[PDB]
C-alpha cells in the first residue's frame, strides 16, 4: 500500500512535468487519463493516510498502557 | 383436418404457394380433384374477410387456378356466391381472378363437368 | 504500449532535467491555438476555491471559443455577437434565469457549459449584423404570437395540461429560457404518460413526451417574415392576423425542428403541402417503405450493439399469451405502390396561420406511428411451442392498416382494419365471417386501450374479451 | 499533490524553472 502510493506519486510527477513541458515547447489525453487514475488512487488513500496517523498515535498510547500494566504485573 | 384449418396454418407460418401445394397434398391423401373438398370456397372465404384481400391467400388461389388443382367451374361458382359489393378492392381481385381463366375456359373431363362449366358461366 | 514508451523516454531523461527543459523552452521563445485549447482542458479538470472557480469560468469561455471580460471579481461577461451574458446587442439583459443561477451556485459547471452551447447554436445564424438583429426580432414576434394563441385556447377552455398537449391549438408551450428555444409538445403517448400513472400537473417534464422546437434558420432562398407582432387584433374565438406589410425579405424562414426525425408517409407530404405550399423535402431525396423507417425509429429509441435482424417478424411477450407480429412492408396500396416515406427533421412555415393545419396533419401521422410503433420490440422468441399467436400487419392504404389473426374460438382468419383518421382518434372495424363467434364489442376494446396504452396490447384485449365470453 | 501538479501545468501554460523546482520539492514533501 505504501509502495503503491509512492509509485502513483512518482508516475504523477513525471507525467505532469512531461505534459507541461510539451505545452511550453509548443508555446496529451493519454497523460491526462493516467494523471486522473493515479490522482484518484492518491486522494482515496490520503483520507486513509491522515486517519492512519491518528490511529497510530492512539495505538502508541495503547501500547504504553499495556507495557505499564505488564511491567506492573511482573 | 378441415380445409379452413389447413389454409389458416398456411397463413400462420408463412408458406409460399408451392410449399402450400405440397403440404396441402400431404394433409389430404384423397385429392378428390380438390373440388369435392371445395378449395375455391374456403380460399375465397378466408381471403375476402377484410376490406382488402390478404395477398397470401389470393396467391394460393391464383396458383391453384394456374396450376390445375381446382377446376374453373368451382371457382366461378365461388366467385358467384360473393356479392356484398360495397368493397371495390375485393371485387377487383375477383375480376383479376376471372381475367386469369376467362377466354381459356377449357374443361378436359367428363361431360357433367362441361355442363357444370356452362351453369358456372 | 504508448505509456511504456513514455516511461522509457522518462528513464532516458533521468539518464541525461525539468530545469534544462524550461531553459530550452526559454531559448525557443527567444528564437498556439492548440495550446490555448489545451489550457481550457486542464483548467476544466482544475477544481479548487472561488478564485479558481472564476478561472474555471474563464476556461468555459475559451472552451466554447468565447471572449471573457471581467469587471471586479463579482462580474465576468462572455461576449460574442449578441450572445453576451454576465454571471454576477440590440436588447436588454432579459432575466436572472433561476436555471443558470441554480447550476452555478451548486457544483454543476458542466450544466452551465451545456447552456452556453445552446445559446451559441441558437445564434449560429449566418446573416451579417443589422440583418441578424432584425432576424432575431422576427423570431420574437413569432414567439409572442404563438404564446398568445396558446393563451387564447386556455381562456376559451380551461383544459388540463394533458388535453392541451394531445388536442390543443399550438401545444403546451414553454417560453425560451437561455439557450433552450420554445418547445411545443405535439403529442403525449398514453403508454409513456404512464411510467412504471403519472398525473401531469403544471410540472410537465421537458422530455416526457414528443416535443418540437420553433426557431429561425438561414435558407438559400429569400422569404418575407413578420418583423412585428401580427396578432394586433384577435377575434375572441381562434385568432385573426393583420396582413403583412410589417415584414422584410430576410434570406431565412421560421422552422419547426424535431429533435428526433419523425418518419412521415408520401401521402402526408401531399396533405401537408395542400395547406402551406412550401416544398416539404424540396430536393427529392430517398423514399423507401414506411414500415422499415417506423421500425428503425422504435428500435433506435433504446440503442443496443446487436442489430435486431427482425426480418419484419417482431416477437412480443405479454402478461397473458405470447404474440408474433409480421409488419408486412411491401404490401401494395390501392395505387400499386407500397407505403413509402422519408424521415423529416425540419418543417418550414412563413407565418403561424398554416401552423394549426400543419400540426393537425402531423398529429395524425405521429399517432399512427405510435400505435404501430408499440409492437416493434427486441424479442429473441426462439422455438416457442406454446402460444406464439402470429399476426401480420399489411398496408391496405395510406392511413390504414390491417392486423390479421386466426379467430380466437373458431378457425377462419379475422382482420381488424384500423385507420388513423386524426392524431388521437383511430377507427377500427372487425371483419368476421358469416358463420363465426361474436369476438368482441368495439367499445370495450376502446375503453381498455385508452385506460392503458399501445397496440400489441389491443390484440391482447381482443383475445381476452372473446375468451371471457 | 495533484493540485500542485495542476499549478505547475498552469505555470507552463502561462510561460517557471523555479516553479518546476518547487514541484520537485513538493515531490520530496
Amino acid at each position: 500500500t505504501r509502495e503503491r502510493l509512492l509509485s502513483a506519486l512518482e508516475d504523477l510527477e513525471v507525467l505532469s512535468r512531461e505534459l507541461i513541458e510539451m505545452l511550453a515547447i509548443s508555446r496529451e489525453n493519454q497523460v491526462l487519463e493516467l494523471l486522473i487514475h493515479r490522482d484518484g488512487e492518491f486522494q482515496e488513500l490520503m483520507k486513509l493516510a491522515l486517519n492512519q496517523g491518528k490511529i497510530h498515535h492512539e495505538m502508541q498510547v495503547l501500547e504504553k498502557e499495556v507495557e505499564k500494566r505488564d511491567s506492573d504485573i511482573q | 383436418v378441415n380445409l379452413k384449418q389447413a389454409i389458416l396454418q398456411a397463413w400462420k407460418e408463412r408458406w409460399s404457394d408451392y410449399q402450400w401445394a405440397i403440404n396441402m397434398k400431404k394433409f389430404f391423401p384423397k385429392g378428390a380433384t380438390w373440388d369435392i373438398l371445395n378449395l375455391a370456397d374456403a380460399l375465397l372465404e378466408q381471403a375476402m374477410i377484410g376490406p382488402s384481400p390478404n395477398p397470401l391467400i389470393l396467391s394460393y388461389l391464383k396458383y391453384a387456378i394456374s396450376s390445375q388443382m381446382v377446376s374453373y367451374s368451382s371457382v366461378l361458382t365461388a366467385i358467384s356466391k360473393f356479392d356484398d359489393f360495397s368493397r371495390d378492392l375485393c371485387v377487383q381481385a375477383l375480376l383479376d381472378i376471372m381475367d386469369m381463366f376467362c377466354d381459356r375456359l377449357s374443361c378436359h373431363g367428363k361431360a357433367e363437368e362441361c355442363i357444370g362449366l356452362c351453369r358456372a358461366l | 504500449l504508448s505509456k511504456m514508451s513514455s516511461l522509457l523516454e522518462r528513464l532516458h531523461a533521468k539518464f541525461n532535467p525539468w530545469s534544462e527543459t524550461i531553459k530550452l523552452v526559454r531559448q525557443v521563445m527567444e528564437k498556439q491555438h492548440l495550446v490555448s485549447c489545451l489550457e481550457t482542458l486542464q483548467k476544466a479538470l482544475k477544481v479548487t476555491s472561488l478564485p479558481a472557480m472564476t478561472d474555471r469560468l474563464e476556461s468555459i469561455a475559451r472552451q466554447n471559443g468565447l471572449g471573457s471580460h471581467l469587471s471586479a471579481s463579482g462580474t465576468e461577461c462572455y461576449i460574442t455577437s449578441d450572445m453576451f451574458y454576465v454571471e454576477v446587442h440590440h436588447g436588454e439583459n432579459p432575466v436572472s434565469c433561476p436555471e443558470l443561477v441554480q447550476q452555478l451556485r451548486e457544483k454543476n459547471f458542466d450544466e452551465f457549459s451545456k447552456h452556453l452551447k445552446g445559446l451559441v447554436n441558437l445564434y449560429n445564424l449566418p446573416g451579417d449584423n443589422k440583418l441578424k438583429t432584425k432576424m432575431y426580432l422576427a423570431l420574437q414576434s413569432l414567439e409572442q404570437d404563438l404564446s398568445k394563441m396558446a393563451i387564447m385556447y386556455w381562456k376559451a377552455t380551461n383544459a388540463g395540461p394533458l388535453d392541451k398537449i394531445l388536442h390543443g391549438s399550438v401545444g403546451y408551450l414553454t417560453p425560451r429560457s437561455g439557450g433552450h428555444l420554445m418547445n411545443l409538445k405535439y403529442y403525449v403517448s398514453p403508454s409513456d404518460l404512464l411510467d412504471d400513472i403519472i398525473l401531469h400537473e403544471n410540472n410537465v417534464s421537458r422530455s416526457l413526451g414528443m416535443n418540437a422546437s420553433v426557431t429561425i434558420e438561414g435558407t438559400s432562398a429569400v422569404y418575407k417574415l413578420p418583423i412585428a407582432p401580427l396578432i394586433m387584433g384577435s377575434h375572441p374565438v381562434d385568432n385573426k392576423w393583420t396582413p403583412s406589410f410589417n415584414s422584410v425579405d430576410l434570406p431565412a424562414c421560421f422552422f419547426l425542428k424535431f429533435p428526433q426525425p419523425i418518419p412521415v408517409s408520401r401521402a402526408f407530404v401531399q396533405k401537408l403541402q395542400n395547406c402551406t405550399g412550401i416544398p416539404l423535402f424540396e430536393t427529392q431525396p430517398t423514399y423507401a417503405p414506411l414500415y422499415e423507417l417506423i421500425t428503425q425509429f422504435e428500435l433506435s429509441k433504446d440503442p443496443d450493439p446487436i442489430p435486431l435482424n427482425h426480418n419484419m417478424r417482431f416477437y412480443a411477450a405479454l402478461p397473458g399469451q405470447q404474440h408474433c407480429y409480421f409488419l408486412n412492408k411491401d404490401a401494395p396500396l390501392p395505387d400499386g405502390r407500397s407505403l413509402q416515406g422519408t424521415l423529416v427533421s425540419k418543417i418550414t412555415f412563413q407565418h403561424p396561420g398554416r401552423v394549426p393545419l400543419i400540426l393537425n396533419l402531423i398529429r395524425h401521422q405521429v399517432a399512427y406511428n405510435t400505435l404501430i410503433g408499440s409492437c416493434v420490440k427486441r424479442t429473441i422468441l426462439k422455438e416457442d411451442s406454446p402460444g406464439l399467436l402470429q399476426f401480420e400487419v399489411c398496408p391496405l392504404s395510406e392511413s390504414r392498416f390491417s392486423v390479421s389473426f386466426q379467430h380466437p374460438v373458431n378457425d377462419s382468419l379475422v382482420c381488424v382494419v384500423m385507420d388513423v383518421q386524426d392524431s388521437t382518434h383511430v377507427s377500427c372495424k372487425l371483419y368476421k365471417g358469416l358463420s363465426d363467434a361474436l369476438i368482441c364489442t368495439d367499445d370495450f376494446i376502446a375503453k381498455v386501450v385508452q385506460r392503458c396504452m399501445s397496440i400489441p396490447v389491443t390484440m391482447r384485449a381482443i383475445r381476452r374479451k372473446a375468451e371471457t365470453i | 499533490f495533484l493540485p500542485l501538479v495542476h499549478n505547475i501545468i498552469k505555470c507552463m501554460d502561462k510561460d517557471q524553472d523555479l516553479n518546476a523546482l518547487k514541484s520537485k520539492f513538493q515531490e520530496m514533501r
